[PDB]
RNA sequence: ACAGGUUUGGUCCUGGCCUUUCUAUUAAUUCUUAAUAAAAUUACACAUGCAAGUAUCCGCGCCCCGGUGAGAAUGCCCUCCAGAUCUUAA
């Protein structure tokens, strides 16, 4: 490929309307199976590093055939003009492989506004508008919250008194800890 | 559930009589039920060890 | 007493300008398709399947609400300073319930610093979108909503589809919903894009937003060009129930004009590109009074 | 299944991925499994922080107070949920947990200071 | 007082009605009376009357 | 199908479009018609068409057809409060017996929706689990959480082999 | 899990739990902790008690149950 | 099949010969267009006013094959495979 | 089923078999690394290890989780529920 930043140069030259034409690049490819009925699963890939396995695929055996979700041309071409869906592997015939990237790039091209697709009409979220609810509107703050306090009173750590604590010294006797005294109220950094 | 073919289990509802007769008959009495060896602090009854904060 | 979009007096004039046309409202769309069906029907059957495929029209032109951008949710319910470190991410706490709203539902926020505060406009609908999933809408911000997407989208005429795809994501009363239904009404109008929207169900919001901006000219002129005389008196009837305090609207009052000369009164008080107006006015006389 | 006896109980049910955990917050019985039947979902944890860096905490607070009214209990980190959020107060071991959270911050900082000298 | 997201709630729930009332919501303590672990406990077997 | 004479009344469609649905009263429906006569033509076209359609709707009312016993043919309803609604039918045609049961003894638009509006709710869209009874499997597919370790794989900070071989050192 | 039937281990047959340490001056302020966080649980527990009773009640007789189990039966004669 | 194929495709009828045959509008109803009354055929001629007799149940030849094939009963493994293109 | 091969010197009809599609186990040949899912011959017999503990004694739990598909045409769905368990005065 001489192009390597334009797909959508190749679809227009003259290369590409003395070969193709005005019929898709897989109208003319057949896949070959073992009866009437192909499988339906496509070849997984077709170009294992360097060799290319066979007969390849309308995408894969001309090499100026970039699958990007720029050419748009390219990819009209693996959507259906009237229905809007996509073909699967079977129907074209593109390995597995190019069919992933196809389904891929068709849809970063939906996404893009590059491609037609449906956008039906869809009723707004809500019945009613209402900001008047609590819920979306302010509430009146407590008046801990006014005032800086915990939201319980035992939230904050209160210094035990030492007739309690030598009562629980005397019966957990053997099993003692070393005491603590308040926790920091910020906690450092390292 | 309910069904026609049900066979009639007598020895399922004997040996409840059976269990039921056996826990009063041999009933455990209290006084060798909550006996204690002192010095491995085992239950002689059942064979449970007390825990370490009672010893 | 301002003049409000839900208004029947506002209604009756955009619904009236916004027209019938059932091949462009009932169009073919890149949907499923489906054998048809055939059934034999008379003149007066025929007028009734008609009549019946207009109220369906009606419906199918419901009009979007358009609101005001919504005030930013500022709000803290409790503040624990025990918590603050415990935890490195934010956790959200989302109020379920088939039986309630969603503009009733606590959505909160308890952040690692240790605030419980209520979740921010960005975050509750995202939330709702993720626990009452509706089709067409996406959890994050789609791409398409870029400016450069949204200027391919324009310069491949899909402003309808634009519409139809930002009404569906963004909710009326948020802030990207207005910038984008406001950037889409600054090109339709610098192109002259009207007939676009012509028959949509987005037609009184360009109409309503062009009044509110005073950006008349190109409109008037459009649908002179077109042909549609009834629509500009009616367009202008609306632009002096909107702006009653006004040179427009107090000369027209005083002169006692017709529906034909209510257009030249503000071709000549505010108009902008009143030669321009003036100029299709005259060309629309000499037209039609001859050809017809 | 048939149960002696049991209660119910608003816990948190593990079915999720591995490597990925993710919550059902489910009413179900005591003598159930932990994924196995329950009587009614009420809502979902996601413990791991998407995109945004939030954990998405979803609870049917309409359903949750009817069970809790009705008798059913709760378990530990259904009560973390629930105090983190705000329906109920917070837990002791949440609290007793950041102090020493806090305490473990003042030994390493004395620890890094008396180092570098 | 109670929880913060509850108390909000029925600052919500009665805001909806159209009661004016800014008074603060408080939480019963009489029937929460709970006796301590160290309370022994009935063994006769209780009558459901 | 193609047995019988009118083959369209063996289908679902035809039995799922016939909108009579009794009330929690309705017990027995007997329906005592003649096989002879020009009048009793409506009562023979009603039990040949919108029996099934009633019977399909209604699946726990017993309906039972008496032939030649009578000579007037009627309707009668046995309900559970043990009142008996005999309707008399001699001249009606196929519809107006359909709209007149409706009209004595059926549900109303406003109660048929309100019972399909409580039986929506079951299905919650917030819910996880199966396919069947649910909307969303593994929380993975959420566009906004992380994706599902069997289609996108975790990076290596996240892995507990990771974290037990830093936890190791 | 074992079973009633299934005899203990014998490694496990002589070992007995062991306490761990205890802070007095820690475990003083979490019983308190764990007392006062209880009572209003309890309290938010019997208050949720009362909701639903109050719905049951609705939900058996109330002015709106009644309304209509008195107008189903004027329709219907 | 040959023999068969072109004489039941030589003997369609077309949508004018309905409309003549009958006297009334052909109107085509499509689905993806919703209500739109699309008339394809117009009946040239002495237009009738009278409505065909509306028939509260149709009394057409039906096929077990297409009711099995509405009524979502086709399990079979053939009917749904993904082939090549025409 | 969008079907195809096959009876006969040959044609038509009836009629069976096989092929083409997808999945699971085993066998043969071949084989590089990761992630996910699953591990499935046996109701034939088991060496050995672990799987029910907690607690100031009492007590509470101890096929509950987990395992299997032998028997039973067993059963699916639907009424009534004794009894057991959790919080309360009910
Ligand atoms: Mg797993
Ligand atoms: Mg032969
Ligand atoms: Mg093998
Ligand atoms: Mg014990
Ligand atoms: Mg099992
Ligand atoms: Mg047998
Ligand atoms: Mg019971
Ligand atoms: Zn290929
Ligand atoms: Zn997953």
């Amino acid at each position: 490929s001489p192009y390597k930043d334009e797909p959508w140069k190749y679809l227009d030259s003259e290369e590409y309307q003395n070969r193709y034409g005005s019929r898709p690049v897989w109208a003319d490819y057949r896949r070959n199976h073992k009866g009437g009925i192909p499988p339906q699963r496509t070849r997984k890939m077709c170009i294992r590093g360097n060799k290319v396995a066979g007969n390849p695929c309308p995408i894969c055996r001309d090499q100026k055939l970039h699958v990007d979700f720029r050419n748009v041309k390219l990819l009209e071409q693996f959507v259906c003009a009237h229905t809007g869906i996509i073909f699967h592997a079977p129907y074209t015939g593109v390995c597995m492989k190019q069919h992933k990237k196809l389904t891929q790039a068709i849809q970063k091209a939906r996404d893009h506004g590059l491609l037609r697709y449906h956008i039906p009409q869809v009723e707004p979220r809500d019945l009613d508008f209402s900001t008047t609810h609590g819920a979306v509107s302010s509430t009146p703050p407590a008046p801990t919250l006014v005032s800086g306090d915990p939201w319980y009173p035992w939230y904050s750590w209160k210094q035990p008194p030492e007739r309690e604590l030598s009562r629980l010294r005397r019966l957990y006797q053997g099993r003692l800890r070393e005491e603590s005294g308040p926790p920091p109220e910020l906690m450092p950094e390292v | 559930m309910a069904r026609k073919k049900v066979r009639p289990r007598l020895i399922a509802e004997l040996a409840r009589r059976v269990r039921a007769l056996r826990e009063q008959r041999e009933r455990p009495r209290d006084s060798q039920r909550y006996a204690l060896d002192y010095e491995t602090m085992m239950r002689p009854h059942s064979g449970n060890r007390l825990p370490m904060r009672a010893w | 007493r301002k003049p409000t979009f839900m208004d029947e007096e506002v209604q009756n004039i955009l619904i009236k300008m916004t027209g019938l046309d059932l091949q462009k409202i009932f169009k073919p769309a890149l949907q499923e398709l489906k054998p048809p069906t055939y059934k034999l029907m008379t003149q007066a059957q025929l007028e009734e399947a008609t009549k019946q495929a207009v109220e369906a029209a009606k419906v199918r032109l419901k009009m979007p609400p358009v609101l005001e951008e919504r005030a930013p949710i500022n709000d803290v319910l409790a503040e624990d300073k025990i918590l603050e470190g415990t935890e490195t991410a934010k956790y959200v706490f989302t109020d379920i319930s088939y039986s309630i709203p969603h503009r009733e539902r606590f959505i909160v926020v308890r952040e690692p610093s240790g605030t419980l505060r209520k979740a921010s406009w960005e975050e509750r609908d995202r939330m709702i979108q993720v626990y009452f999933p509706r089709e067409g809408r996406r959890i994050l911000t789609p791409v398409i909503f870029k400016e450069e997407n949204l200027q391919t989208m324009y310069s491949q005429d899909q402003h309808v589809d634009v519409l139809n795809l930002c009404v569906a994501q963004f909710e009326p009363d948020s802030a990207e919903y207005i910038k984008i239904h406001h950037h889409t009404y600054e090109d339709i109008d610098k192109c002259g894009k009207y007939d676009l929207l012509r028959s949509t169900r987005h037609f009184g919001g360009m109409a309503w937003y062009f009044v509110n901006k005073k950006k008349i000219d190109g409109l008037l002129i459009d649908q002179i060009q077109r042909d549609l005389v009834s629509d500009a008196t009616s367009l202008v009837h609306l632009y002096h129930i909107l702006h009653p305090d006004g040179q427009s609207a107090q000369e027209a009052k005083k002169q006692g004009a017709e529906g034909l000369h209510l257009i030249k009164v503000f071709a000549k008080t505010e108009a902008q590109k009143g030669a321009y107006i003036e100029l299709t006015l005259q060309a629309y006389q000499e037209a039609f009074i001859t050809h017809s | 299944r048939a149960y002696r006896g049991g209660h119910l109980t608003i816990r948190l049910a593990l079915g999720g991925c591995t490597n990925r955990p993710f919550y059902r917050i489910v009413a179900a019985h005591s003598k159930c499994p932990r994924d196995g039947r329950f009587v009614e979902q009420l809502g979902s944890y996601d413990p791991l922080p998407n995109s945004h860096g939030e954990k998405l905490v979803a609870l049917n607070f309409d359903r949750i107070r009817h069970w809790i009214g009705c008798g059913a209990h709760l378990s530990k980190p259904v009560e973390k949920l629930l105090g983190l959020s705000g329906f109920y107060p917070l837990h002791p071991m949440m609290i007793t947990n950041a102090e020493r959270l806090r305490r473990k911050r003042a030994r390493e900082v004395l620890l890094a200071s008396q180092k570098t000298d | 007082p109670y929880p913060p997201l509850l108390r909000a709630m029925i600052l919500a729930q009665r805001q909806k009605y159209g009661d004016t009332s800014t008074e603060e919501p408080m939480l019963n303590l009489e029937r929460a009376r709970i006796d301590p672990w160290d309370y022994p406990a009935k063994l006769e077997a209780k009558t459901k009357t | 199908p193609m047995k019988g004479r009118f083959p369209i009344r063996r289908t679902l469609q035809y039995l799922g479009q016939g909108d009579v649905v009794f009330k929690d009263s309705v017990k027995v429906m007997t329906v005592n018609y003649n096989t002879h006569g020009e009048l009793g033509e409506g009562a023979r076209k009603f039990v040949f068409f919108n029996i099934p359609q009633i019977q399909y709707k209604n699946p726990w009312v017993q309906i039972t057809m008496f032939k030649n016993m009578t000579p007037s043919p009627f309707l009668r309803f046995y309900l559970d409060s043990g009142e008996q609604v005999l309707v008399d039918v001699e001249s009606k045609s196929n519809k107006e017996i359909v709209e007149h049961i409706r009209k004595i003894l059926g549900k109303n638009e406003e109660t048929l929706e309100k019972e399909e509006q409580e039986k929506k709710q079951l299905s919650h869209p917030a819910h996880f689990g199966p396919r069947k009874y649910c909307l969303r499997e593994c929380m993975c597919e959420v566009e906004g959480q992380v994706p599902c370790p069997g289609l996108v794989p975790l990076p290596k900070e996240m892995t507990g082999k990771y974290k037990a071989a830093l936890k190791a050192t | 899990r074992k079973t009633r039937h299934d005899p203990p281990a014998k490694s496990k047959a002589g070992r007995v739990a062991t306490p761990p340490a205890v802070d007095p001056t820690e475990f003083f302020v979490l019983t308190e902790r764990y007392r006062q966080y209880r009572q209003t649980v309890r309290a938010l527990r019997l208050e949720f008690m009362s909701e639903v009773r109050k719905k049951l009640h609705e939900a058996r007789a109330g002015v709106q149950a009644e309304r209509k189990a008195q107008e189903d039966a004027a329709e219907h004669r | 099949l040959t023999r068969g194929l072109f004489l039941g495709l030589s003997r369609q009828e077309t949508h004018q010969q309905l409309a003549d045959k009958k006297s009334l509008h052909v109107v085509e109803f499509r689905e993806e267009c919703g209500p739109l009354p699309i008339v394809v055929a117009s009946p040239q001629g002495a237009l009738r006013k009278d409505p065909e007799p509306e028939d509260e149940v149709p009394d057409i030849t039906l096929d077990w094959e297409d009711v099995k094939a509405a009524q979502g009963m086709k399990r079979s493994v053939w009917s749904g495979l993904k082939r090549a293109a025409t």
